[PDB]
DNA sequence: GTGTGTTTTTTTTTTTTTTT
DNA sequence: CACAC
């Protein structure tokens, strides 16, 4: 075990070389000590340290190569060295009589460049076993959090002595050791009865998730492939199904593969999985950034400056989908949806939803699906759905069975996963009626209920619904009222804040402008691409893993996403009496209007007006709603209903 | 087994085999290959007495549609055949040669043959920075009187196209065209199995008897023939795969 | 080998200080816990609730005068299981003698004690025998710490902070924690064996075997000294009379909707309650349960299959629910506030207009009483209304204010059988039976299938639903007041179209309802304006625009119904005469109207009028059914009938 | 002392198919 | 795997 000590001491020398890790350890220890000294508080920092592989390579290339080649013999010594360093500089406070027994090993985390070890579940060949690799994918299945024993403490009530027995498993420790029968020793060696001392025994949270590659880099004619990852201790519950992620960990192998006289000729392989060491939640489909995008002070200052622009609303609306010609009011409604109004959690169980749900029905090839595709590519949490390609069980909740434990469980559907997000439903008229009541309940009360298979639960899906629909006929018939032109119940239409009618009327000047714009779009050439060259995709932009006035016509899409996130987080507008007068006046005028006879205008339209005013106040970043918000909301609603302007 | 080699009134016989190392991921389902291997035996414990499961251990593959993907989405083209392709591209009458090379047994139908050539070539896929994409496939429908070799044209297209799936109008279900949610018999878990049109990813699907589409089955292709994507939300599975067919 | 570790807990000093605490604690009669132990000796109590506040106060007292404590409050939150046995042994050591003439007619354990003592003593002179748990007729539980509001709560006292299921990390195993959550499934009471009391066929010996493993093996081998020395090899016979059993219940508590992060699924936790805490929980309970968090093992062969991955449960110790003085108060409200008008607005303060529908809701909440048969005291109304009218909000408010009130949509009741394969339970409930002595708020009554149609029918003329799974024909009582919130088909209601043609419900079922109202919205200049003002004010202040008396508590209706149920306002002979001529003239005007045929007067309308008058007098003292009562009931009925003929 | 035996599952959810 | 047959 001399090599183990040599690796330990070289790692400690490396740690002393870069004191930033020492400062991070000190900060974590003092934060935990202060929280312990300070009440309804439960936020405790973990015993994990994130290092950069580049610094290790610069200091000792041999150690870095051993880490990236055979981590099973290099990371345990590093963990021991980190634990020794932490204890040495530990504030040595009064022991809790538990931390002495309850071990707290200091986990290791990694970031930086990985090279050929940045892989995908499809490309994870068997040659990478026992080698540390980084794999990107989507979380699809998550087993229930299940603690497991690693160390049992027992008290002998005949000698007054505490005996500990450490338990090891192939899924717990990297180095292979004899599995322990997981039996508590009830008797001492000297015939003394031992009582199992819970609380002083040590258990760790364990989880088993499934990570599969991107559907979009999945090769033609092949379905995405998946691997199993074992998150442990801190990493449990840090991810949920439907999350894009990049995990860094050891590609380990388990099982007997037959080879036990049970299967001598049978050709079954071995169990392969990943013991996750680091999780980095890349999201927003940008391939390298998280959903909660970091906001620099310069970006916040620029956002504040642009908030003083008079027509910033119009600029952002037009900057949404530049490649989509026209449809300006639709873009305004989309921008309002992406960053909507406030949700009122009233008393006595009353609940007023703040999400905006818009149904837009129109003629074929009117960019109805492309608008939803753009919203999917832009929104922080957007889930795609097809009316034909969807089942209510697969839309809300599915009663499956667990495999790690072997018993019943619920799995989230398409809208539950989109909680606090947006659901883009194409071919809305094509949805099955039996499962259409479920989405109706969703958009009605933002909650689903399950009362089957001995499971009586109520899940929350506070999503914003955008739907694209086609007329009953091949095209819309303006000679008919907008009830028979739609094959959906008017009760289903009522819960939508806005219903947008798209007509593909054949103009000449407008058609010429559309054709010119579409041709300008189609003649675009990517910067790093030549003419007559196929647009190949690799997306291996993860060169490093982890964190490693003004009047512009159109802003960049990531900047717009940052602005939307900052607005949703920061400003909580308050409705104002000046907006109240305008809202009530417009609601009264629209309600008792002759042209509004065909309209379904009811009290829900007042809720739509309030939500639109709140969203428009969010657009201005004003912490209170104002008259201009009410005027713009009334104009947009009047456009949605009548379409005159 | 090859459909042309099945016995009369007999369903095709399946047979399991195993690749190894460099032979792994050499082909994809739907491809016609030839295998030289060892006819081996293993005893599965899953209903007679002293029965033994037969299989093949592979020692060679001879395909004609290249490796996984379309030659792994890159050129496996040797210099001689590439130079021959360049020489063919410089033929001024190449358009006429290709038109005459489409369904030679089918008389006339020159415009249809030229449209088939255009479809087999297809446009260039465009991916804008803003996020939405522009497809590069061509969708062609052939209406007309029966007995005009339209089915023969579809069969020839399926024969000549590197990736092609030929389907019948009546024998077609929406869950069988794009994706089927099936429960795993052993693990009791649901999973997706690619449909007919998915197997034709990057190629072409020749749907005969298009008038015999079930109205609930015909609509299921509206998204995928335009967006080139298939959205599935079933049995706790929510995915959006690509089908550029 | 078994390695050893050193831990500063000092179980011996802790036990001695525990004895000192029990003996020498006098809360601000003698010591409280010595009084409780004496009462236990009097067989007047078998539930020792160890309050953490008492231990904390004892530590506070002795800290000022010697610091003779080791922070036991923090010391037992680390491993409460051992301290439970420590407290049990302390109670047994300081167990007082009985100070009451308790009858010992059923003293089987005492009989066994004295018999075995005499049997041992007759050879002891040569001319522990009993388990410590067996002698105990009591059970000990822990009461969690209250709020501190002091520096002692320096993130400590984990039992004082209500956790959620997701907050229960594996490190908390062995701690005494607490959770806040809603039950979903409670098991039945079952006898779990504590110690078996085998008796040998020969050698006359009885051997005890304590078991805490959820599964054990019989002895059936006379290892007793006499049997062993004689080599008789007698088999042991299990004896329920001398064996010790404990009532047990296994609940399955889920986490509240607020404790679930976005895009996640609520979890569950199994709770093992035993002793006198059994039967203290129901599925419809939202509670703060404090107990010991323990890793229930896969003892047997499944442990080998699974490994170190164990399962967890909570050994609950304390439960706190969340959910004629009031009688004098409701007379005060009656004299001050006009219930007919004030409580009408109180039902739907946030809903503007439709005050008569609110009064009908009050009458339905009160309900008639004609239990004598020869009928029914349930008032039923259907709110067909019009899409866009706040019928759903009215039903939600009724559900939140009516005791045993449940709300559901037409499309989701009914019943199910043997939902879990493992336990194979019997006769699961539904939604209609949930509001047995309550009201069911049926939204989407139109979008409701023939099966539930016949179910709610059988309920409404039977006050009971029935199922026939396998010819069992078992039935579940549901005397539920029916509150329907259907809406006219094809969206908006058509006044020109007949009301029964506007809704896809059978006319027979509709006529059997006691009363029905058309409340459809019509675009006006002022009513919409005032409603918009109301909604805007609610948005401003998160509260109603209080312009009148707005009582909140619904227990006033509870007092009214409980008071006047026994009273049973007797109909007067003049009442019967006036209602009989009322029926005569109502049928006459129904014929002379024959414009919609639904306006025909029926004896069912007479039953509805009788029960409405009964409810009216039920709210107003007793025997108020007179000319005024029947006039009010007939006015309401005629208003409802004209509502169908509105415009 | 050599060699066993469990724990161990068919629900709910899709997809098809014939009637209705 | 390991305790019970
Ligand atoms: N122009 C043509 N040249 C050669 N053969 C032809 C031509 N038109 C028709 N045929 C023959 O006519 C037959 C047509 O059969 P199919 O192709 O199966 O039917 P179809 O023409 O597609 O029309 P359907 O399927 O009945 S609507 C084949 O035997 C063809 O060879
Ligand atoms: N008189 C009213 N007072 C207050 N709010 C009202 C009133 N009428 C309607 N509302 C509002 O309208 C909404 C409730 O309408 P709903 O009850 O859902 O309409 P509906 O007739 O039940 O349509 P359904 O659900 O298809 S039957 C809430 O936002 C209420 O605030
Ligand atoms: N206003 C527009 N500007 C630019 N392109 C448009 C517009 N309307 C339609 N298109 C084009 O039509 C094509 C198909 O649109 P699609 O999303 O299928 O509409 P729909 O869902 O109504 O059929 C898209 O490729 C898009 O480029
Ligand atoms: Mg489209
Ligand atoms: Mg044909
Ligand atoms: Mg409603
Ligand atoms: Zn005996």
């Amino acid at each position: 075990d001399a090599v183990f000590g040599d690796r330990v001491r070289r790692f400690q020398e490396f740690l002393d070389t870069f004191t930033s890790y020492r400062d991070s350890v000190r900060s974590i220890q003092v934060y935990n000590s202060n929280n312990a000294a300070n009440s309804t508080s439960l936020n405790i920092l973990p015993h994990r340290i994130i290092i950069s592989l580049d610094d290790l390579r610069e200091f000792d290339r041999s150690f870095w190569s051993g880490i990236l080649v055979e981590p099973a013999y290099f990371i345990p010594p590093a963990e021991k060295a980190l634990t020794d360093l932490a204890d040495s500089m530990d504030d040595v406070p009064h022991p809790n009589a538990s931390a002495v027994s309850s071990r707290h090993p200091w986990k290791l985390s990694f970031k930086g460049s990985f090279g050929a070890h940045a892989l995908s579940p499809r490309t994870l060949t068997a040659q990478h076993l026992n080698k540390l690799v980084s794999v990107e994918g989507i979380v699809t299945k998550t087993s229930l959090v299940r603690p497991k024993l690693i160390r049992s403490v027992h008290y002998a009530a005949k000698t007054g002595r505490f005996h500990y027995r450490d338990y090891t498993d192939a899924t717990t420790t990297l180095t292979t050791r004899i599995p322990t029968p997981a039996i508590y020793p009830t008797e001492d060696t000297e015939g003394n009865k031992l009582t199992t001392e819970y609380g002083y025994s040590t258990f760790i949270d364990h989880q088993r998730i499934t990570v599969q590659e991107m559907p979009e880099m999945a090769p033609a004619g092949q379905l995405p492939r998946s691997i199993d990852v074992i998150l442990d201790d801190d990493l449990v519950d840090k991810t949920k199904p439907g999350d894009r992620v990049n995990v860094v960990g050891v590609f380990k192998s388990l099982g007997a593969g037959g080879m036990n006289q049970s299967n001598s000729n049978t050709l079954i392989g071995f169990k392969t999985l990943i013991l996750g060491n680091t999780v980095y939640p890349l999201h927003a489909r940008s391939t390298g950034v998280a959903a909660r995008q970091m906001l620099t002070d310069f970006d916040i200052r620029n956002i504040n400056k642009l908030s003083k622009k008079k027509d910033i609303f119009d600029i952002l609306s037009q900057s949404l989908a530049p490649s989509i010609y026209g449809h300006d009011h639709i873009k305004k409604a989309i921008l309002l949806m992406l960053m909507g109004g406030v949700e009122k959690n009233l008393e006595n169980g009353s609940h007023l939803r703040g999400d905006i749900n818009i149904l837009m029905v129109g003629d074929p090839s009117t960019a109805k699906s492309q608008l939803l595709r753009f919203v999917l590519n832009t929104a922080s949490l957007a889930i795609a759905t097809t009316g034909r390609g969807s089942s209510g069980v697969g839309l809300t909740a599915a009663v499956t069975t667990d495999r790690e434990t072997g018993e019943r469980r619920l799995e989230a559907g398409a809208m539950v996963l989109a909680d606090r997000g947006v659901v883009c439903i194409d071919e809305f008229d094509k949805m099955t009626d039996v499962d259409r009541v479920a989405i109706h309940e969703v958009m009605e009360q933002q909650t689903v209920t399950i009362a089957k298979a001995g499971i009586h639960t109520t899940l929350n899906a506070r999503c914003s619904v955008i739907a694209a629909a086609n007329p009953v006929f091949g095209q819309y018939d303006v000679n008919r009222d907008p009830h028979q032109n739609i094959a959906l119940p008017d009760s289903l239409l009522s819960r939508f804040d806005l219903l947008f009618v798209v007509t593909d009327d054949i103009n000449e000047i407008r058609d010429r402008s559309i054709s010119e714009h579409v041709l300008r779009t189609h003649r675009y050439l990517p910067p790093g691409y030549l003419e007559g060259e196929p647009v190949r995709e690799r997306l291996n932009l993860s060169l490093a893993v982890g964190e490693d006035t003004e009047i512009p016509k159109l802003v960049t899409i990531p900047f717009l996403r940052k602005y939307v996130q900052y607005a949703k987080e920061r400003v909580i507008p308050q409705l104002t009496q000046e907006a109240i007068n305008v809202i009530v006046k417009n609601y009264t005028d629209l309600r008792n209007d002759d042209n509004t006879k065909k309209s379904p205008i009811t009290a829900r339209t007042l809720e739509t007006l309030i939500r639109l005013a709140t969203a428009h106040a969010k657009v201005r970043l004003s912490k209170t709603v104002n008259k201009v918000d009410a005027k713009v909301a009334a104009n947009l609603l009047r456009f949605a209903l009548l379409g005159e302007d | 087994e090859i459909p042309e080699l099945v016995p009369v009134g007999e369903m095709p016989r399946n047979l399991t085999m195993t690749c190894d190392r460099y032979l792994t991921n050499k082909v994809i389902p739907g491809t016609r290959v030839t295998i030289v291997g060892i006819y081996s035996i293993y005893n599965s414990k899953n209903s007679g007495v002293a029965i033994r499961t037969p299989y093949i251990k592979i020692l060679g593959i001879q395909s004609d549609v290249e490796t996984s993907s379309i030659w792994n989405s890159v050129t496996m083209f040797t210099e001689e055949e590439e130079e021959e392709f360049l020489q063919l591209s410089r033929n001024p009458k190449l358009y006429e040669i290709l038109t005459n090379s489409i369904a030679p047994s089918i008389f006339g139908n020159e415009d249809i043959k030229k449209a088939i050539v255009c479809l087999l070539m297809g446009g260039s896929k465009k991916i804008l920075p803003d996020g939405m994409r522009l497809r590069g496939d061509i969708n062609v429908l052939l209406l007309g009187d029966p007995g005009t070799a339209k089915s023969q044209l579809l069969k020839f297209v399926e024969k000549v196209s590197p990736i092609a799936v030929y389907t019948s109008g009546k024998g077609s279900s929406a869950a069988g065209l794009t994706a089927s949610v099936q429960r795993d018999p052993m693990t009791r878990e649901f999973y997706l199995e690619g449909g007919a049109m998915v197997l034709a990813d990057g190629g072409v699907v020749c749907i005969d008897e298009f008038d015999k589409m079930r109205d609930e089955d015909r609509v299921a292709i509206h998204e995928a023939m335009e967006q080139q994507t298939i959205s599935i939300a079933k049995a706790g599975i929510t995915t959006v795969l690509n089908s550029r067919t | 080998a078994l390695p050893s570790i050193q831990l500063p807990v000092d179980y011996n000093n802790l036990f001695n200080e525990i004895t000192d605490f029990l003996v020498t604690f006098k809360q601000d009669k003698g010591p409280k816990y010595m009084a409780m132990l004496q009462k236990v000796a009097n067989r007047e109590l078998n539930s020792v609730i160890i309050d953490l506040d008492d231990i904390l106060q004892y530590q506070n007292e002795k800290f000022l005068q010697g610091t003779q404590a080791d922070d036991l409050v923090s010391a037992i939150q680390q491993n409460a299981n051992h301290f439970t046995e420590l407290f049990c042994r302390a109670i047994d050591n300081n167990m007082p003698l009985p100070t009451k003439e308790i009858d010992y007619k059923d003293d089987v354990l005492d009989v066994i004690l004295n018999q075995r003592r005499l049997r041992n003593e007759r050879m002891l002179s040569d001319r522990e025998l009993f388990p410590p748990n067996l002698t105990r007729r009591y059970f000990l539980y822990f009461k969690p710490l209250s709020q501190n509001c002091a520096r002692r709560y320096r993130k400590k006292a984990i039992s004082s902070k209500p956790l959620s299921v997701r907050q229960i990390k594996g490190d908390f195993l062995g701690q005494l924690i607490t959770v806040r959550g809603i039950i979903t499934r409670v098991s039945d009471v079952k006898p779990a064996v504590e110690v078996i009391a085998y008796t040998c066929d020969q050698c006359g010996y009885e051997v005890f075997q304590e078991v805490n493993s959820r599964t054990f093996t019989p002895l059936s081998e006379c290892t007793s000294e006499e049997c062993s020395q004689n080599q008789t090899k007698g088999q042991l016979f299990m004896s329920t009379r001398a064996s010790k059993f404990s009532a047990f219940q296994e609940c399955k508590i889920q986490e509240l909707s607020q404790q679930v992060p976005v895009g996640h699924i609520p979890r569950s936790l199994n709770i093992h309650v035993n002793g006198t805490l059994v039967r203290s929980l129901s599925p419809g309970d939202i509670v703060d349960v404090t107990g010991i968090f323990l890793p229930a093992p896969y003892t047997g062969f499944k442990a080998l299959k699974a490994g170190l991955l164990t399962e967890t449960y909570l050994e609950a110790q304390f439960v706190r629910q969340h959910k004629s003085d009031v009688e004098e108060r409701v007379m005060e409200l009656i004299t001050s506030g006009d219930v007919y008008n004030r409580l009408a607005k109180s039902i739907a303060p946030e809903i503007y207009g439709n005050l008569d529908v609110k009064k009908a809701l009050l009458l339905l909440l009160v309900g008639g009483v004609d239990k004598r048969v020869g009928i029914r005291g349930d008032i039923n109304v259907c709110l067909m209304g019009d899409p866009g009218v706040a019928k759903s909000q009215l039903l939600k408010a009724i559900c939140k204010i009516s005791p045993r009130g449940v709300y559901t949509t037409g499309k989701g009741t009914a019943a199910v059988m043997k939902d879990p394969v493992t336990d194979e339970m019997i006769l699961e409930g539904g939604a209609l039976v949930l509001a047995d002595n309550g009201i069911c708020c049926i939204d989407e009554f139109d979008k409701m299938d023939e099966s539930d149609r016949t179910a709610i029918h059988e309920v409404m003329e039977q006050q009971t639903i029935s199922i026939s799974k396998a010819g069992i024909n078992t039935t579940l009582n549901a005397r539920t007041s029916i509150l329907a919130a259907a809406n006219p088909l094809y969206g908006r209601y058509n006044p020109r179209l007949s009301p029964l043609d506007n809704i896809n419900l059978p006319a027979a079922l509709l006529s059997r309802f006691d009363i029905l109202f058309l409340m459809l919205d019509i675009p006006s200049r002022d009513d919409d304006e005032k409603l918009a003002e109301h909604v805007t004010y609610v948005h401003m202040h998160n509260k109603q625009p209080d312009l009148d008396f707005t009582p909140v508590e619904p227990s006033k209706m509870r007092e009214y119904i409980a008071y006047a149920k026994t009273k049973r306002p007797v109909m007067s002979e003049a009442v019967n005469d006036y209602v009989v001529q009322a029926y005569i003239r109502l049928r006459q005007d129904s014929k002379r109207e024959m414009k919609f045929s639904f306006g025909q007067a029926t004896p069912r309308t007479l039953l509805g009028i009788i029960r409405l008058s009964q409810a009216l007098a039920k709210l107003r003292l007793a025997d108020m059914v007179d000319i005024d009562d029947v006039e009010e009931a007939l006015r309401l009925v005629r208003v409802s009938k004209e509502s169908l003929y509105q415009e």
